[PDB]
Protein backbone atom coordinates (compact mmCIF):
# COMPACT_ATOMS: atom_id res chain seq x y z
CA UNK A 1 0.00 0.00 0.00
CA UNK A 2 1.39 2.87 -1.02
CA UNK A 3 0.16 6.81 -0.80
CA UNK A 4 0.62 10.01 -3.39
CA UNK A 5 -0.51 12.83 -1.91
CA UNK A 6 -0.69 16.11 -4.64
CA UNK A 7 -1.79 19.09 -4.65
CA UNK A 8 -1.18 23.04 -4.98
CA UNK A 9 1.72 24.00 -2.34
CA UNK A 10 0.33 27.46 -2.64
CA UNK A 11 -3.64 28.67 -1.98
CA UNK A 12 -4.96 32.48 -1.62
CA UNK A 13 -6.51 33.08 1.65
CA UNK A 14 -10.00 32.64 1.40
CA UNK A 15 -10.16 30.60 -1.37
CA UNK A 16 -10.34 26.70 -1.31
CA UNK A 17 -7.64 23.93 -0.30
CA UNK A 18 -8.30 20.53 -2.72
CA UNK A 19 -5.89 17.66 -1.62
CA UNK A 20 -5.95 14.41 -3.61
CA UNK A 21 -4.49 10.99 -2.69
CA UNK A 22 -3.64 8.31 -4.49
CA UNK A 23 -4.44 4.98 -3.04
CA UNK A 24 -2.69 1.52 -5.01
CA UNK A 25 -2.28 -1.76 -3.68
CA UNK A 26 -5.60 -1.33 -2.25
CA UNK A 27 -8.88 -0.57 -3.51
CA UNK A 28 -9.94 2.40 -2.25
CA UNK A 29 -13.43 0.55 -1.22
CA UNK A 30 -11.88 -1.14 1.38
CA UNK A 31 -10.44 0.95 4.20
CA UNK A 32 -11.60 4.18 6.03
CA UNK A 33 -9.42 6.80 4.80
CA UNK A 34 -8.55 9.52 7.16
CA UNK A 35 -6.43 13.26 6.62
CA UNK A 36 -4.34 14.64 9.04
CA UNK A 37 -2.25 18.00 9.15
CA UNK A 38 0.52 19.43 11.17
CA UNK A 39 1.56 23.31 11.73
CA UNK A 40 5.32 23.96 11.68
CA UNK A 41 6.63 23.46 14.41
CA UNK A 42 3.68 21.86 16.10
CA UNK A 43 1.48 18.84 17.14
CA UNK A 44 -0.86 16.06 14.55
CA UNK A 45 -4.12 17.45 14.51
CA UNK A 46 -6.88 15.03 13.31
CA UNK A 47 -9.13 16.35 10.27
CA UNK A 48 -11.52 13.85 8.94
CA UNK A 49 -12.36 10.39 7.87
CA UNK A 50 -14.06 8.91 4.83
CA UNK A 51 -15.34 5.59 3.57
CA UNK A 52 -17.15 5.11 0.56
CA UNK A 53 -20.33 4.54 1.18
CA UNK A 54 -20.29 8.12 2.37
CA UNK A 55 -19.63 7.28 6.54
CA UNK A 56 -17.34 10.57 7.38
CA UNK A 57 -16.73 12.57 10.11
CA UNK A 58 -14.72 15.43 11.17
CA UNK A 59 -12.98 17.51 13.55
CA UNK A 60 -15.64 19.38 15.21
CA UNK A 61 -13.21 23.17 14.75
CA UNK A 62 -13.36 22.08 11.23
CA UNK A 63 -16.69 20.68 10.27
CA UNK A 64 -18.19 23.58 9.06
CA UNK A 65 -15.50 24.23 6.51
CA UNK A 66 -14.04 20.89 5.15
CA UNK A 67 -15.64 18.20 3.38
CA UNK A 68 -13.35 14.66 2.45
CA UNK A 69 -14.76 12.52 -0.27
CA UNK A 70 -13.77 9.07 -2.42
CA UNK A 71 -13.31 8.78 -6.67
CA UNK A 72 -13.73 5.45 -7.27
CA UNK A 73 -12.42 5.51 -10.69
CA UNK A 74 -9.55 6.61 -10.26
CA UNK A 75 -9.00 5.15 -6.79
CA UNK A 76 -8.30 8.53 -5.15
CA UNK A 77 -9.88 10.42 -1.71
CA UNK A 78 -9.72 14.03 -1.24
CA UNK A 79 -9.68 17.02 0.98
CA UNK A 80 -11.52 20.32 0.15
CA UNK A 81 -10.94 22.66 3.00
CA UNK A 82 -12.82 26.39 2.30
CA UNK A 83 -11.90 29.63 3.26
CA UNK A 84 -8.77 28.87 4.21
CA UNK A 85 -6.11 31.72 6.44
CA UNK A 86 -2.73 31.61 7.63
CA UNK A 87 -3.80 28.99 10.33
CA UNK A 88 -4.25 26.55 7.42
CA UNK A 89 -0.71 26.66 6.83
CA UNK A 90 0.51 23.05 7.42
CA UNK A 91 1.73 19.63 6.18
CA UNK A 92 -1.27 17.43 5.33
CA UNK A 93 -1.00 13.73 5.70
CA UNK A 94 -3.14 11.37 3.32
CA UNK A 95 -3.36 8.13 5.73
CA UNK A 96 -5.17 4.60 5.92
CA UNK A 97 -7.40 4.03 8.54
CA UNK A 98 -6.65 0.03 10.18
CA UNK A 99 -9.26 -1.19 12.72
CA UNK A 100 -9.89 -4.27 14.86
CA UNK A 101 -13.67 -5.41 15.22
CA UNK A 102 -13.81 -5.29 19.16
CA UNK A 103 -17.25 -4.33 20.03
CA UNK A 104 -16.70 -2.48 23.21
CA UNK A 105 -15.25 0.50 21.85
CA UNK A 106 -13.24 1.64 18.62
CA UNK A 107 -9.74 0.21 18.11
CA UNK A 108 -8.51 2.78 15.05
CA UNK A 109 -5.14 3.96 14.14
CA UNK A 110 -3.07 4.68 10.99
CA UNK A 111 -0.79 2.99 9.08
CA UNK A 112 0.60 3.72 6.45
CA UNK A 113 1.17 7.62 6.20
CA UNK A 114 1.81 9.43 2.98
CA UNK A 115 4.58 11.47 3.06
CA UNK A 116 3.03 14.46 3.72
CA UNK A 117 2.36 18.11 0.97
CA UNK A 118 3.05 21.11 2.72
CA UNK A 119 -0.01 23.94 1.68
CA UNK A 120 1.00 27.37 2.84
CA UNK A 121 -2.05 29.71 2.73
CA UNK A 122 -0.48 33.42 1.12
CA UNK A 123 -1.42 35.86 -0.73
CA UNK A 124 1.94 36.33 -2.28
CA UNK A 125 2.91 34.28 -5.57
CA UNK A 126 4.59 31.40 -6.92
CA UNK A 127 8.52 32.15 -7.18
CA UNK A 128 10.87 29.67 -9.00
CA UNK A 129 14.24 29.06 -7.79
CA UNK A 130 17.91 29.68 -9.73
CA UNK A 131 20.48 26.84 -8.63
CA UNK A 132 24.11 27.18 -8.57
CA UNK A 133 26.98 24.59 -8.07
CA UNK A 134 29.12 24.69 -4.93
CA UNK A 135 32.08 22.80 -6.21
CA UNK A 136 34.65 21.72 -4.81
CA UNK A 137 37.72 24.49 -4.86
CA UNK A 138 41.37 23.51 -5.47
CA UNK A 139 41.74 23.51 -1.59
CA UNK A 140 38.55 22.40 -0.45
CA UNK A 141 39.60 18.79 0.03
CA UNK A 142 39.65 17.71 3.72
CA UNK A 143 41.78 14.60 3.84
CA UNK A 144 39.85 11.54 2.37
CA UNK A 145 36.46 13.33 1.97
CA UNK A 146 35.23 16.34 -0.42
CA UNK A 147 31.92 17.90 0.09
CA UNK A 148 30.38 19.90 -2.53
CA UNK A 149 26.61 20.90 -3.14
CA UNK A 150 23.87 22.93 -4.81
CA UNK A 151 22.51 26.39 -3.77
CA UNK A 152 19.72 26.83 -4.39
CA UNK A 153 18.20 30.50 -4.10
CA UNK A 154 15.03 32.51 -3.92
CA UNK A 155 12.03 30.51 -4.20
CA UNK A 156 8.34 30.99 -2.45
CA UNK A 157 6.47 28.71 -1.01
CA UNK A 158 8.62 25.73 0.56
CA UNK A 159 9.55 23.47 -0.08
CA UNK A 160 12.72 22.63 -2.89
CA UNK A 161 13.58 18.63 -2.88
CA UNK A 162 17.18 17.96 -3.43
CA UNK A 163 18.60 14.34 -4.39
CA UNK A 164 22.25 13.28 -5.85
CA UNK A 165 22.43 11.09 -9.60
CA UNK A 166 19.08 10.53 -9.02
CA UNK A 167 18.55 9.35 -5.85
CA UNK A 168 21.61 6.76 -6.40
CA UNK A 169 24.01 8.82 -4.25
CA UNK A 170 22.93 9.11 -0.43
CA UNK A 171 25.04 8.91 1.59
CA UNK A 172 26.92 11.42 3.17
CA UNK A 173 23.58 13.51 1.73
CA UNK A 174 22.50 16.81 3.75
CA UNK A 175 20.04 19.21 2.86
CA UNK A 176 19.80 21.82 4.64
CA UNK A 177 16.62 23.77 6.41
CA UNK A 178 15.83 26.66 4.18
CA UNK A 179 16.76 30.48 5.30
CA UNK A 180 13.68 32.68 5.24
CA UNK A 181 14.80 35.93 3.92
CA UNK A 182 14.54 39.58 4.27
CA UNK A 183 13.04 39.56 0.93
CA UNK A 184 10.09 37.00 1.69
CA UNK A 185 11.84 34.54 -0.43
CA UNK A 186 13.71 31.01 0.93
CA UNK A 187 17.14 29.90 0.13
CA UNK A 188 18.82 26.51 0.77
CA UNK A 189 21.86 24.43 0.36
CA UNK A 190 21.95 20.85 -0.13
CA UNK A 191 25.97 19.01 0.11
CA UNK A 192 27.31 15.82 -0.48
CA UNK A 193 30.51 14.61 0.95
CA UNK A 194 32.36 11.89 -0.59
CA UNK A 195 35.71 9.62 -1.34
CA UNK A 196 37.94 12.81 -2.48
CA UNK A 197 39.25 10.01 -5.39
CA UNK A 198 35.97 10.14 -6.42
CA UNK A 199 36.03 13.94 -7.83
CA UNK A 200 38.40 12.19 -10.54
CA UNK A 201 36.01 9.55 -12.09
CA UNK A 202 32.45 10.32 -10.53
CA UNK A 203 30.00 12.81 -12.27
CA UNK A 204 27.56 14.32 -9.72
CA UNK A 205 24.64 15.81 -10.29
CA UNK A 206 22.20 17.59 -8.08
CA UNK A 207 18.33 17.40 -8.83
CA UNK A 208 16.41 19.96 -7.67
CA UNK A 209 12.09 19.60 -7.75
CA UNK A 210 10.34 22.76 -6.81
CA UNK A 211 7.10 21.42 -7.35
CA UNK A 212 4.96 24.72 -6.81
CA UNK A 213 6.25 26.13 -9.65
CA UNK A 214 6.65 23.37 -11.98
CA UNK A 215 10.80 23.74 -11.89
CA UNK A 216 12.87 21.06 -12.26
CA UNK A 217 16.99 21.49 -12.62
CA UNK A 218 19.65 18.92 -13.02
CA UNK A 219 22.66 20.47 -11.99
CA UNK A 220 26.22 19.47 -12.81
CA UNK A 221 29.10 20.18 -10.11
CA UNK A 222 32.26 19.94 -11.46
CA UNK A 223 35.41 20.02 -9.26
CA UNK A 224 37.55 22.56 -9.11
CA UNK A 225 40.37 20.11 -8.22
CA UNK B 1 -11.25 14.34 25.84
CA UNK B 2 -7.45 14.84 26.12
CA UNK B 3 -3.98 13.33 26.23
CA UNK B 4 -1.28 14.56 28.53
CA UNK B 5 2.48 13.60 27.29
CA UNK B 6 5.30 15.33 28.86
CA UNK B 7 6.79 17.37 26.26
CA UNK B 8 10.56 16.46 26.56
CA UNK B 9 12.36 13.05 27.72
CA UNK B 10 16.41 12.82 27.71
CA UNK B 11 17.81 9.73 27.60
CA UNK B 12 21.66 8.45 27.53
CA UNK B 13 22.59 6.00 24.62
CA UNK B 14 22.40 2.52 25.46
CA UNK B 15 19.50 3.27 28.93
CA UNK B 16 15.64 2.67 28.31
CA UNK B 17 13.27 5.42 27.22
CA UNK B 18 9.96 5.92 28.80
CA UNK B 19 7.51 8.10 27.16
CA UNK B 20 4.18 8.41 29.29
CA UNK B 21 0.57 9.05 27.93
CA UNK B 22 -2.35 9.94 30.38
CA UNK B 23 -6.16 10.34 30.24
CA UNK B 24 -9.36 9.93 31.85
CA UNK B 25 -10.29 6.30 31.68
CA UNK B 26 -7.36 5.84 29.12
CA UNK B 27 -7.72 2.00 30.58
CA UNK B 28 -10.78 1.44 28.32
CA UNK B 29 -9.89 2.77 25.23
CA UNK B 30 -7.14 1.61 22.90
CA UNK B 31 -3.82 3.58 22.47
CA UNK B 32 -1.36 3.71 19.67
CA UNK B 33 1.93 5.36 19.10
CA UNK B 34 3.50 6.81 16.18
CA UNK B 35 7.34 8.03 15.94
CA UNK B 36 8.15 11.28 13.51
CA UNK B 37 11.75 11.55 12.65
CA UNK B 38 12.95 15.02 11.87
CA UNK B 39 11.60 15.92 8.13
CA UNK B 40 9.54 12.51 7.89
CA UNK B 41 5.74 11.76 8.32
CA UNK B 42 5.25 9.72 11.37
CA UNK B 43 5.24 5.67 11.36
CA UNK B 44 3.08 3.52 13.54
CA UNK B 45 5.20 1.64 15.66
CA UNK B 46 2.83 -0.05 18.26
CA UNK B 47 -1.20 -0.50 18.09
CA UNK B 48 -4.20 -1.44 19.93
CA UNK B 49 -2.08 -0.86 23.06
CA UNK B 50 0.95 -3.50 22.39
CA UNK B 51 0.75 -4.90 19.39
CA UNK B 52 3.93 -3.96 17.21
CA UNK B 53 3.78 -3.72 13.52
CA UNK B 54 5.63 -5.28 11.46
CA UNK B 55 9.42 -4.72 10.63
CA UNK B 56 9.16 -2.34 14.31
CA UNK B 57 12.02 -3.65 16.31
CA UNK B 58 11.31 -5.38 19.50
CA UNK B 59 13.29 -2.93 21.30
CA UNK B 60 9.76 -0.94 20.95
CA UNK B 61 6.93 -2.32 23.25
CA UNK B 62 3.61 -0.60 24.39
CA UNK B 63 2.23 -0.90 27.71
CA UNK B 64 -1.27 0.05 29.55
CA UNK B 65 -2.23 1.36 33.49
CA UNK B 66 -5.58 2.42 34.07
CA UNK B 67 -5.32 5.71 33.76
CA UNK B 68 -1.88 5.82 31.29
CA UNK B 69 0.22 4.23 28.90
CA UNK B 70 3.50 4.34 28.52
CA UNK B 71 5.95 3.64 25.09
CA UNK B 72 9.26 2.21 26.75
CA UNK B 73 12.17 1.61 24.01
CA UNK B 74 14.75 -0.11 24.91
CA UNK B 75 18.56 0.57 24.20
CA UNK B 76 18.03 3.30 22.88
CA UNK B 77 20.48 4.41 19.98
CA UNK B 78 20.91 8.19 18.62
CA UNK B 79 18.75 6.92 15.35
CA UNK B 80 15.88 6.63 18.14
CA UNK B 81 15.91 11.13 18.46
CA UNK B 82 12.30 11.85 17.02
CA UNK B 83 8.48 13.44 18.24
CA UNK B 84 6.30 10.48 19.65
CA UNK B 85 2.73 10.91 19.43
CA UNK B 86 -0.07 8.61 21.44
CA UNK B 87 -3.45 8.42 19.78
CA UNK B 88 -6.69 7.04 20.95
CA UNK B 89 -10.34 7.07 19.38
CA UNK B 90 -13.13 9.01 21.32
CA UNK B 91 -16.31 6.48 20.86
CA UNK B 92 -18.24 8.73 22.01
CA UNK B 93 -17.91 11.54 20.06
CA UNK B 94 -16.16 9.61 16.84
CA UNK B 95 -13.02 11.80 17.50
CA UNK B 96 -9.40 11.00 16.30
CA UNK B 97 -7.34 12.46 19.74
CA UNK B 98 -3.59 12.52 19.31
CA UNK B 99 -1.08 13.96 22.34
CA UNK B 100 0.43 16.98 22.42
CA UNK B 101 4.58 14.88 21.60
CA UNK B 102 6.94 14.47 23.38
CA UNK B 103 10.42 15.09 21.77
CA UNK B 104 12.95 12.52 22.90
CA UNK B 105 16.87 13.56 22.82
CA UNK B 106 19.94 11.00 22.95
CA UNK B 107 22.41 12.89 25.40
CA UNK B 108 26.32 12.23 26.01
CA UNK B 109 26.74 10.97 22.25
CA UNK B 110 30.26 10.91 21.60
CA UNK B 111 31.95 14.02 20.66
CA UNK B 112 32.59 14.84 17.08
CA UNK B 113 34.98 17.36 15.38
CA UNK B 114 33.54 19.43 12.51
CA UNK B 115 34.81 19.26 9.01
CA UNK B 116 34.35 22.46 7.23
CA UNK B 117 34.17 23.37 3.53
CA UNK B 118 34.01 26.48 2.09
CA UNK B 119 32.57 27.06 -1.11
CA UNK B 120 33.44 30.63 -3.26
CA UNK B 121 30.95 32.18 -5.43
CA UNK B 122 31.60 31.67 -9.21
CA UNK B 123 28.28 31.10 -11.72
CA UNK B 124 26.71 33.13 -9.10
CA UNK B 125 28.67 36.65 -9.81
CA UNK B 126 26.91 36.69 -13.15
CA UNK B 127 23.10 37.00 -11.65
CA UNK B 128 24.78 40.19 -10.15
CA UNK B 129 25.17 38.62 -6.10
CA UNK B 130 27.85 36.69 -4.35
CA UNK B 131 27.63 34.35 -1.77
CA UNK B 132 29.98 32.44 0.08
CA UNK B 133 28.80 28.97 1.62
CA UNK B 134 30.67 27.65 5.20
CA UNK B 135 29.30 24.43 5.13
CA UNK B 136 30.15 22.61 8.84
CA UNK B 137 29.30 18.62 9.05
CA UNK B 138 29.64 16.08 11.24
CA UNK B 139 29.85 17.13 14.29
CA UNK B 140 28.51 16.49 17.80
CA UNK B 141 27.09 18.12 20.18
CA UNK B 142 25.25 20.33 17.81
CA UNK B 143 26.65 23.70 19.22
CA UNK B 144 28.75 26.23 16.42
CA UNK B 145 29.69 29.48 16.19
CA UNK B 146 30.57 30.94 12.99
CA UNK B 147 32.62 34.24 12.56
CA UNK B 148 33.78 35.63 9.49
CA UNK B 149 36.40 38.18 8.02
CA UNK B 150 37.36 39.75 5.14
CA UNK B 151 41.19 39.95 5.29
CA UNK B 152 41.63 40.41 8.45
CA UNK B 153 38.64 42.24 9.38
CA UNK B 154 35.39 40.80 11.54
CA UNK B 155 32.33 40.79 9.08
CA UNK B 156 28.72 40.61 10.47
CA UNK B 157 26.52 42.23 8.06
CA UNK B 158 25.17 39.94 5.53
CA UNK B 159 25.40 36.82 7.40
CA UNK B 160 22.76 34.45 8.30
CA UNK B 161 23.42 31.14 9.89
CA UNK B 162 21.25 28.02 10.03
CA UNK B 163 20.63 26.78 13.39
CA UNK B 164 22.51 23.19 13.25
CA UNK B 165 20.00 20.05 11.76
CA UNK B 166 21.03 16.20 12.62
CA UNK B 167 22.45 14.33 9.47
CA UNK B 168 21.32 10.64 8.82
CA UNK B 169 24.33 9.49 10.77
CA UNK B 170 23.27 11.48 13.57
CA UNK B 171 25.57 14.18 13.92
CA UNK B 172 24.74 17.94 13.15
CA UNK B 173 25.49 19.45 10.15
CA UNK B 174 24.82 23.89 9.83
CA UNK B 175 25.51 26.27 6.88
CA UNK B 176 26.34 30.02 7.30
CA UNK B 177 25.97 32.25 4.40
CA UNK B 178 28.02 35.62 3.94
CA UNK B 179 26.66 37.66 1.11
CA UNK B 180 28.60 40.22 -0.70
CA UNK B 181 28.10 42.16 -4.11
CA UNK B 182 30.66 41.07 -7.08
CA UNK B 183 32.50 44.01 -6.98
CA UNK B 184 33.13 43.71 -3.27
CA UNK B 185 33.97 39.86 -3.81
CA UNK B 186 36.98 40.90 -5.97
CA UNK B 187 37.79 43.61 -4.08
CA UNK B 188 39.32 41.43 -0.93
CA UNK B 189 42.49 39.56 -1.10
CA UNK B 190 40.33 37.05 0.96
CA UNK B 191 37.65 35.88 3.36
CA UNK B 192 37.72 33.79 5.91
CA UNK B 193 35.16 31.27 8.08
CA UNK B 194 35.99 30.33 11.65
CA UNK B 195 33.64 27.92 13.03
CA UNK B 196 34.35 27.32 17.24
CA UNK B 197 32.96 23.80 18.41
CA UNK B 198 33.72 22.95 21.93
CA UNK B 199 35.95 25.13 22.68
CA UNK B 200 38.01 24.55 19.32
CA UNK B 201 38.67 26.52 16.13
CA UNK B 202 38.96 25.85 12.68
CA UNK B 203 39.60 28.12 10.18
CA UNK B 204 38.84 28.03 6.24
CA UNK B 205 40.20 30.80 4.07
CA UNK B 206 39.79 31.30 0.14
CA UNK B 207 40.96 34.16 -2.32
CA UNK B 208 38.91 35.78 -5.33
CA UNK B 209 40.10 32.96 -8.71
CA UNK B 210 37.08 31.91 -10.79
Amino acid sequence: VQLLESGPGLVKPSETLSLTCTVSGVPISRHYWNWIRQSPGKGLEWIGYIFFNGNANYNPSLKSRVTISVDMSKNQFSLTLRSVTAADTAVYYCVREKSIAEEDNMVRWFDPWGQGTLVTVSSASTKGPSVFPLAPSSKSTSGGTAALGCLVKDYFPEPVTVSWNSGALTSGVHTFPAVLQSSGLYSLSSVVTVPSSSLGTQTYICNVNHKPSNTKVDKRVEPKS
Amino acid sequence: YELTQPPSVSVAPGKTARITCGGNNLGTKSVHWYQQKPGQAPVNVIYYDSDRPSGIPERFSGSKSGNTATLTISRVEAGDEADYYCQVWDSSRDQCVFGIGTKVTVLGQPKANPTVTLFPPCEELQANKATLVCLISDFYPGAVTVAWKADSSPVKAGVETTTPSKQSNNKYAASSYLSLTPEQWKSHRSYSCQVTHEGSTVEKTVAPTE
